[PDB]
């Protein structure tokens, strides 16, 4: 129940991101204790050509 | 497992020479020996040029650099499903394995190995150049 | 379809026939462009009452040596 | 026919169309009002 | 390109021209024997002196190729 | 008048440049016939220089050393001397033109960025849509004022991505 | 030799170690992923520094960089 | 093994390829990078460095001195200097052949000699230099000068002399002594020696170190200066048939303000520079008292930063933390040094053309020509210099922390909206003055050429007409006869420079048209463009969206590799790069627009670049083809002569150029392929197998290929412009 809700779309806070301040719908959050729990998945790709990423609890925000 | 030894009277693969094979570097710096079995003969391309029959049995090879014997180990592993193995020698005789280290290829997680340059932080944490400037000499900001 | 327009602007804007009657004094042409923006100038004076590009590509040359005398047969 | 119009609906043929068009309506312009200048 | 350029100055000095009276005039005047032998030759000689014809082929029915000069230089 | 510039209608060069064009077109044309194609054709190039010279004086064009029309930027002067057609008129033309072409692709986008695919929207193009919005684009100026108004012509801040400085 | 780091951010998905052609780095044990491994890099004096690595991390950004550093033998990858 | 070279890197001295030569040659000078170094070590070699560096400037002066009174003709130039060519120096080479000794013989030598260039006659004749005793003298002294320079560099690193980095630190007091001694006092020190010795030689007075306390400079002697009565220095001026060196037509003034130009010798008048020199040395005297240094009174530049914010809040936190930002930072200080020393090096070059202060420099063109290139040149590669270190001010030495919220983080925070702004303001400029030469070059072609678009430039003319132009007309400002301003100078310089800026026959506001107003556009996409590549590059040195961690990688690197997409040319050092051949292309436009347009004023025909400059074809044959024949004629098969040398030169930077699009195209693993083949032959092959390398043969880095590859395209650049110029303005005049 931590984390954001599954299929929810937030908002990326990380700096280094290349989705930052981008809107990215949730996939999955996992129950453990890691470090980077949320699962994103985004509609743009980056220039690696990757559309998901892991990042925090406090790296993404409900918007 | 044990690590195994270098055993210089094995055979080589049948192959007629070329001229990308070792140099001067090899008697006076170091050069690389790679030992593979195999279950029968079969001909396979040569990292340095060429194409080279493998016989059945013990196959060993001289290469200049590390990376020449890793390309054959890769060739080998994914083509004829076959477990090499190379070292590092010296001109003084002195033979060092490199590869699998531990015996188990580093692909696949393995106990006993002890994590190395590993930064418990991500790269967006790293601190700025100014506060690693007039060190003992260049140093980037992730080596501390 | 690109060598049937080159024998279609031999037969139709050039001045082939011309030339054949002087091969050494009437400059090869099989190219006309429009009155249009001032580019008309580029229609210079080849010879035998025609006017047009001076082509480079010695088509008049092959078809004189075919035989072809005629715009008709081109 | 629907996927021949969605054919020509693609970005190379719609910019040939286009450019056709527009290059087309520039010509007739200045061929009935030569050497526009100042208006 | 030296191909090209070699065949150029090579015809235009000793191959092609007009016929005179007792004698042979040449398009260059036969300086390729005299001037092809330096980079300074070929930089005056053919590149300087055989592009007057380009450069001020303005006003004529070769003035699209001068205009093209300048466009593949860009 | 501006810039110590004369009238075209008044620049002896002016008229000197009209008849060295008028004369090397006369002297190709004393080559050919007289009811033939290249006769015609001189012909329409020599009544179309005359009408091209007598347009370009009759506009009020000023002409410098070299006989050539100069033209005026500055909004004052244009305005002042009647020289608005040069440099302001088309001025305004061309931003109207390039505002419509702007705001028509500018509303394409916005009308297919919600849909499922817009991507292939943006590959394959929809051509009732765009034709409807290009028709429609007639009003860019007061749409664009009106939506510059409302805040909804701009994003947030918030909203765009950034480099980590 | 070049510098070679693994950062927390990895999810041990195995692809700059069977990328890397010089036997650089490995997989250890962890706990911070899903996977339960973490990339390292016990042998970076033989790193060449071709960043094949970086071009096979998954993870946005990169878990593992190179920096080159000190030019040699093997850094170079000179067979003479 | 270890190598000793270079002892500043111990990771280089390790390096068993050849490119640690290479890495040791290029690193020698960045400090910053050495091993062990601290910030007084650094500031201590960089004082030592300085200090070098002036050595070898007084040494070059002392040898131009030395050569031009030796091997010149000084004192046969300063009888005729209208029909008189100045001589370099001497030219000694076995490889002459007889007809090239007699082609260089000129001038009035006895032996083949260098014409000179750099002007340095007309200066050293405007300031008083007559005999070549004179000119041997200043060049030992010169010489003494460089020699205790040295040995101020080599004593400041010894003990008991290293100065401490407290020292290095004190702002106040090294910005009051640079306002008020090295640039107040030298002032007016120069306006002593043009009081004492440049105006009485010019008025046919010998004034030496032999008679200078014997001779008065003024004939009132110090009685007006002590009374306040200056305007007696004033009295009595230089009239309109003065002959410069000679007391026909000479005066008694000093300091005037007659403005305009020298009725002889088209320059400017001496005793209008030594006023100027000495209010100027007045000013700045005044102006080194600002800063408190150790009396209470002055002022502190942190305190004068920290109070400078608005107080809305549109600049933020302002200047706060900007002191301690600036003064720790050497390359800062170092982007702004370069960043005005650039600008002033082109106010020189438009102000040294436009404005002549040196006797007989108007008519001289090849040394105007030469000498406008060359500070353009200058100020170009300096300006580049001077954004590559902000960049590296960014990367090494910028703290977010502790500029927060200042004007500098602010610009770093919209960094996107100005580098879009520029990439706008460059296609704007860079579409439309294409597509008008296009459009001037088509109408050309079709034999219409008053269907061209020619844009009046009246905001210029408009200027022009301000400054007391009476040919557009506008008869405003200055150039109305009844205005304000016009009438309260009537008295003081207005007639001189309105008699000056209304002749045609000089350079002091050039009469402009259409093609002026095309080629300043064109001048301006160039200097918005360089400015775009250079800021973009200083403002993503730190990070992108695609190198989020740029700075940990320092401030040149080859690349991050062929992931994410590719990376090639993503450094600082690239975007630098890149910059560096665009502000060759703008140089090259401003020196070709002042070459034609002063070429055609010299030629008596200005009409030729009106109606020729409006269109491209005109440029590449009216002016660079018509313009080049003497040059290409330098050497033939049926002879050579004096400009035999230039064609040579121009071939030369040619050939140097091409070589350079060698580094530039080619990139370094084709090269390491083939020599990697190469060691084998040599390893193969018996007799020069026993002979072998002590580095390993490696090809050029990437980095090293990139500079390489510039270099030779800069010196080809320049070498090839340089002989254009000067062969086409020397054998036309
Ligand atoms: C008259 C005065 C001059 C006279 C010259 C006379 C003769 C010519 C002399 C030398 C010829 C060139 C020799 C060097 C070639 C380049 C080699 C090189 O190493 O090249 C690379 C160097 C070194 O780069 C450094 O390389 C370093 C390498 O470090 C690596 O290695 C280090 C040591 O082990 C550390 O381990 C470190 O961790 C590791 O990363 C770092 O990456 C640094 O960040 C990086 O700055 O870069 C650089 O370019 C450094 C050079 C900066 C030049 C800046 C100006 C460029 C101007 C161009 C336009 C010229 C126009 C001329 C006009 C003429 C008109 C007539
Ligand atoms: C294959 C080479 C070739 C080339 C390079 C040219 C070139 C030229 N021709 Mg020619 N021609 C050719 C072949 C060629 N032709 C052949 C094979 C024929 C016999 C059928 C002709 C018959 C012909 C005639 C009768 C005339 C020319 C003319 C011209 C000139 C005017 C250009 C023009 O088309 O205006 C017109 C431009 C357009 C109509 C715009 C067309 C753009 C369309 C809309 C693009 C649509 C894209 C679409 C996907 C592709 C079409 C497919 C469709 C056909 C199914 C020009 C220099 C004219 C001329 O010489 O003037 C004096 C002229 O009257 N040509
Ligand atoms: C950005 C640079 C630029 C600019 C400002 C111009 C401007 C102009 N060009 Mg030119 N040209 C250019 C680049 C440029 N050109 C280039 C690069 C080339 C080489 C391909 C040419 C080649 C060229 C030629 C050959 C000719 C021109 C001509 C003209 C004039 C035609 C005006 C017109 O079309 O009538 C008016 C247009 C309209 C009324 C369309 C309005 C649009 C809609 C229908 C109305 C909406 C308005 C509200 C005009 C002043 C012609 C001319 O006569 O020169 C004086 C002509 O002969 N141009
Ligand atoms: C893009 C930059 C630009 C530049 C460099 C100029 C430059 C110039 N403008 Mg101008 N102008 C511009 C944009 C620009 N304008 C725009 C966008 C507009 C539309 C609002 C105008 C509208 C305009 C008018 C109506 C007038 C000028 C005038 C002038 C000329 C003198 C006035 C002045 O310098 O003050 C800057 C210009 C302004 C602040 C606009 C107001 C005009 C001021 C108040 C001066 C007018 C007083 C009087 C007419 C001065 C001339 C006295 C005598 C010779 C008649 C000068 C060369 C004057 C002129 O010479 O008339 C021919 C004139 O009356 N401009
Ligand atoms: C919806 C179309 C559109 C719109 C509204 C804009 C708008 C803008 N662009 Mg842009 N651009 C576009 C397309 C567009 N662009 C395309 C297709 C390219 C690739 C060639 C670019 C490349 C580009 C660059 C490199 C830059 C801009 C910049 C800018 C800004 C400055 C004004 C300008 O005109 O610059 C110039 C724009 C161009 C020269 C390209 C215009 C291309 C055509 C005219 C647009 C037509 C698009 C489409 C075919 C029409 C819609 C069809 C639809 C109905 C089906 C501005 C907000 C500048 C900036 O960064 O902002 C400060 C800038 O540096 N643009
Ligand atoms: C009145 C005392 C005084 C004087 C005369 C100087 C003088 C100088 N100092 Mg120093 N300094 C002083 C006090 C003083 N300092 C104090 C108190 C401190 C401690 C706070 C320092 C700390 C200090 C440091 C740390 C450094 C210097 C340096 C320098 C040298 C700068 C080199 C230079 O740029 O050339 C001279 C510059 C000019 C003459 C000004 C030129 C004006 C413009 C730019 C040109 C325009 C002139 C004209 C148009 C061109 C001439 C035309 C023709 C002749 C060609 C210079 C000779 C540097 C050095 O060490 O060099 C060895 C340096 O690193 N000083
Ligand atoms: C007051 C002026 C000044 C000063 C003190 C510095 C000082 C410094 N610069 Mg800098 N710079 C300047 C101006 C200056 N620069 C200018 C004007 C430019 C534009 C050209 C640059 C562009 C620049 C860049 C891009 C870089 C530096 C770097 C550096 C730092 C160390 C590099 C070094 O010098 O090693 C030694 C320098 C060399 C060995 C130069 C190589 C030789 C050059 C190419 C001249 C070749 C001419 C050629 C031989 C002519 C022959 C022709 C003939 C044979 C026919 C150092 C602190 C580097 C740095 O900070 O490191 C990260 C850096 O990368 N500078
Ligand atoms: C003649 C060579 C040339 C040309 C034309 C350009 C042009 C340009 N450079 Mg560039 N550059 C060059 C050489 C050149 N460069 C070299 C040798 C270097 C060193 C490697 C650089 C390095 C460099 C950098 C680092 C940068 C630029 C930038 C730019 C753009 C500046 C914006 C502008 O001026 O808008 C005007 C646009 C043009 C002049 C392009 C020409 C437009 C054509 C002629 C019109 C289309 C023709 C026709 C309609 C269609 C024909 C197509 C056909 C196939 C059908 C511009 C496109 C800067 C930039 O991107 O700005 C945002 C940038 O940062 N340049
Ligand atoms: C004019 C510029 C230029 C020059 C001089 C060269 C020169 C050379 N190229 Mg090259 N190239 C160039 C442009 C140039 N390239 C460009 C622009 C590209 C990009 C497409 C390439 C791409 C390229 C490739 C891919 C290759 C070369 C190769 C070579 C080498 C061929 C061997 C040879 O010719 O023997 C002799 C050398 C010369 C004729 C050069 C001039 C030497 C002069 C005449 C001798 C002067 C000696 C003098 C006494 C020195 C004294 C100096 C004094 C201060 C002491 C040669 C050194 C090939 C190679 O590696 O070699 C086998 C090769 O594979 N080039
Ligand atoms: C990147 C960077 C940087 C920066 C740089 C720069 C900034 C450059 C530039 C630039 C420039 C190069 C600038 C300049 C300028 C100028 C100005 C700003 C001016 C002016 C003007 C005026 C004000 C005038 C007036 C007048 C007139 C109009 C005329 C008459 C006289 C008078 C005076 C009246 C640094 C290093 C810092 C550091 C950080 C980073
Ligand atoms: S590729 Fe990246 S995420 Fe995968 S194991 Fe290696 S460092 Fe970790
Ligand atoms: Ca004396």
């Amino acid at each position: 129940e931590v984390g954001p809700k599954r299929g929810s779309l937030v908002k990326i806070l990380r700096p280094e991101s290349y989705w930052f301040n981008q809107v990215g719908k949730v996939v999955s959050v996992d129950q453990s204790g890691v470090r980077y729990p949320v699962v994103v998945r985004f509609e743009n790709q980056n220039y690696a050509g990757v559309t998901t990423n892991n990042y925090a609890l406090d790296e993404v925000v409900a918007a | 497992w044990t690590v195994p030894t270098l055993n210089p009277d094995t055979p080589s693969p049948i192959f007629g020479g070329s001229t990308g094979g070792l140099l001067r570097k090899a008697q006076t710096e170091e050069f690389y020996v790679i030992t593979w079995e195999a279950k029968k003969e079969q001909i396979f391309e040569m990292p340095t040029g060429g194409a080279a029959i493998m016989r059945q049995g013990p196959n060993l090879l001289k290469f200049g650099k590390k990376e020449q014997c890793l390309a054959l180990t890769t060739q080998l592993r994914n083509k004829f499903k076959l477990t090499p193995c190379f070292y590092r020698v010296f001109p003084d005789g002195k033979v060092q394995y490199l590869h699998p280290a531990d015996g188990v290829y580093p692909e696949k997680v393995n106990a006993g190995r002890v994590g190395a340059n590993q930064n418990m932080r991500r790269i967006g944490q790293n601190v700025n150049p100014i506060k690693v400037k007039f060190s003992g000499r260049m140093m980037s900001p992730a080596e501390i | 379809i690109w060598l049937s327009g080159m024998y279609f602007h031999g037969a139709r804007f050039s001045n082939y026939e011309a030339w054949l009657s002087d091969p050494t004094h009437i400059k090869p042409s099989a190219q006309v462009v429009w009155p249009i923006v001032g580019q008309e100038i580029l229609n210079g004076d080849v010879g035998g009452g025609f006017q047009g590009i001076q082509i480079t590509s010695g088509f008049f040359q092959l078809w004189r040596a075919s035989g072809i005398t005629s715009e008709l047969q081109l | 026919m629907k996927d021949f119009t969605t054919y020509l609906s693609t970005a190379p043929v719609i910019a040939t169309i286009w450019f056709t068009f527009t290059a087309g309506l520039l010509i007739e312009i200045n061929r009935y009002f030569p050497d526009p200048l100042v208006f | 390109s030296i191909v090209i350029f070699h065949f150029s100055w090579k015809m235009q000095s000793d191959v092609w021209g007009t016929v005179t009276a007792s004698g042979v005039s040449h398009i260059t005047g036969g300086n390729f024997a005299q001037s092809a032998n330096t980079i300074n030759g070929w930089l005056r000689d053919f590149l300087w002196a055989q592009s007057s014809q380009v450069i001020q082929s303005y006003g004529s029915a070769l003035s699209a190729y001068g205009l093209i000069f300048l466009g593949a230089h860009f | 008048d501006i810039a110590g510039l004369t009238p075209c209608s008044e620049s002896k060069a002016y008229a000197k440049l009209e008849k060295k064009e008028l004369k090397t077109l006369e002297k190709r044309l004393k080559q050919y016939e007289a009811d033939s194609a290249p006769a015609v054709a001189l012909k329409a190039t020599m009544e179309r220089t005359k009408a091209r010279f007598a347009n370009y004086a009759k506009a009020g064009l000023l002409c410098g050393n070299d006989g050539l029309p100069h033209l005026i930027a500055d909004p004052g002067l244009a305005l002042k001397y009647g020289h608005a057609g040069e440099v302001f008129i088309p001025t305004f033309g061309f931003l109207y033109v390039a505002g419509y072409i702007g705001y028509v692709g500018r509303q394409y986008l916005i009308a297919v960025k919600g849909e499922a695919k817009p991507t292939d929207k943006e590959i394959i193009i929809d051509v009732p849509l765009a034709t409807k919005l290009a028709w429609q684009g007639a009003g860019w100026p007061l749409a664009a004022v009106q939506e510059l108004q409302r805040g909804t012509l701009l994003e947030k801040e918030e909203n765009i991505t950034v480099s980590p400085r | 030799a070049h510098i070679v780091k693994i950062y927390d951010t990895c999810i041990g998905c195995t692809q700059c170690v069977r990328a890397c052609p010089l036997d650089v780095l490995e997989m250890v044990p962890w706990d911070g992923c899903k996977a339960s491994q973490m990339a390292s890099a016990p042998r970076t004096e033989d790193c060449v520094g071709c960043k094949r690595c970086e071009t096979a991390c998954p993870t946005d950004f990169l878990s593992v960089r190179v920096y080159l550093g000190s030019e040699s033998t093997r850094s170079m990858g000179l067979s003479y | 093994a270890t190598k000793l070279f270079p002892k500043f890197s111990q990771g280089l001295a390790q390096d068993p390829t050849t490119r640690r030569i290479w890495y040791g040659l290029a690193m020698a000078h960045d400090f910053e990078s050495h091993d062990g170094m601290t910030e007084e070590n650094l500031y201590q070699k960089i004082f030592a460095s300085h200090f070098g560096q002036l050595s070898i400037i007084f040494l070059w002066t002392s040898g131009n001195l030395f050569h031009v009174a030796w091997q010149g003709n000084f004192e046969q130039w300063v009888t005729d200097p209208v029909h008189i060519r100045p001589i370099a120096h001497a030219i000694w080479d076995p490889h002459f052949g007889q007809p090239a000794v007699e082609a260089f013989t000129r001038g009035g030598a006895s032996g083949p000699v260098n014409i000179s260039t750099s002007g340095v006659y007309q200066w050293w004749y405007t300031i008083g230099m007559r005999t070549n005793q004179d000119l041997y003298v200043g060049s030992v002294f010169l010489a003494l000068v460089s020699a205790i320079f040295l040995f101020a560099g080599w004593l400041h690193l010894q003990p008991n002399f290293q100065p401490s980095l407290s020292w290095f630190k004190d702002a106040e007091s090294r910005l009051n002594h640079h306002l008020s001694g090295l640039f107040g006092v030298s002032s007016l020190a120069w306006t002593g020696h043009l009081v004492h010795v440049a105006i009485p030689e010019s008025r046919g007075q010998h004034v030496g170190w032999d008679n200078f306390l014997s001779v008065l400079p003024h004939p009132q002697g110090l009685t007006p200066f002590f009374t306040g009565n200056w305007a007696a220095y004033a009295q009595s001026p230089d009239t309109a048939s003065h002959v410069f060196g000679t007391a026909q037509g000479s005066g008694q003034a000093i300091l005037t303000f007659l403005g305009g130009f020298h009725p002889q010798t088209q320059s400017l008048w001496l005793t209008d520079m030594a006023h100027h020199h000495l209010a100027i040395a007045v000013i700045f005297i005044v102006a080194g008292h600002m800063y408190r240094t150790n009396f209470g009174i002055g002022h502190r530049m942190q305190a004068i930063l920290e109070a400078h914010t608005p107080p809305s809040g549109s600049l933020g936190a302002g200047h706060k933390g900007l002191f301690d930002t600036v003064n720790n930072s050497l390359h800062f200080q170092l982007g702004l040094a370069l960043a005005s020393v650039g600008t002033i090096t082109s106010l020189v070059a438009q102000h040294m053309y436009s404005l002549p202060p040196y006797a007989f420099q108007a008519i001289d063109f090849t040394t105007q020509a030469a000498l406008y290139t060359h500070h353009q040149y200058i100020a170009g590669f300096i300006m580049c210099g001077a954004f590559a270190h902000g960049a590296i001010f960014f990367i090494r030495d910028y703290d977010p922390e502790q500029n927060k919220g200042n004007v500098l983080a602010r610009m770093l925070d919209h960094k996107e909206a100005l580098i879009s702004h520029l990439s706008w303001v460059s296609l704007f400029l860079g579409f439309h003055t294409l597509g008008l030469y296009v459009h001037n070059d088509v109408m050309q072609a079709f034999g219409t050429p008053e269907k061209q678009i020619l844009i009046e430039p009246v905001f210029a003319q408009w200027i022009q007409a301000a400054h007391g132009k009476a040919l557009y007309g506008f008869d405003f400002l200055l150039s109305s006869k009844t205005s304000a301003a016009f009438a309260n100078g009537q008295s003081l310089w207005l007639p001189g420079w309105l008699d000056a800026i209304n002749n045609n026959q000089n350079s002091l506001f050039l009469t402009i048209g259409p093609g002026d107003f095309l080629v300043h556009h064109a001048i301006a996409l160039g200097l918005h463009t360089t400015t775009l590549i250079l800021v973009k590059g200083a403002l993503d040195a730190r990070g992108s969206k695609l190198m989020p961690d740029k700075k940990d990688f320092g401030y040149s690197f080859p690349c991050d590799g062929p992931g994410r997409g590719g990376t090639c040319d993503i450094s600082a050092y690239d975007a630098f790069y890149l910059a560096v051949f665009w502000m060759l292309n703008t140089i090259g436009w401003v020196t070709f627009y002042w070459h034609w347009k002063h070429l055609t004023l010299w030629q008596g025909n200005v009409a030729q670049f009106d109606e020729s400059s409006t269109y491209l074809m005109g440029w590449l044959r009216d002016y660079l083809w018509l313009n080049s024949s003497q040059l290409i004629n330098g050497y033939n098969p049926f002879g050579m002569n004096s400009l035999s040398v230039w064609a040579w030169t121009f071939l030369f930077g040619h050939l140097i150029y091409a070589t350079g699009f060698m580094f530039l195209i080619s990139w370094r693993g084709y090269w390491q392929e083939l020599i990697e083949t190469l060691v084998w032959a040599h390893e193969k092959t018996p007799l020069a197998n026993l002979v072998y390398w002590k580095d390993k043969p490696v090809a050029l880095s990437i980095v090293q290929a990139r500079l390489v590859g510039l270099a030779h395209f800069s010196v080809g650049y320049i070498f090839t412009y340089a002989a254009f110029l000067i062969a086409s303005t020397s054998g036309r005049f």
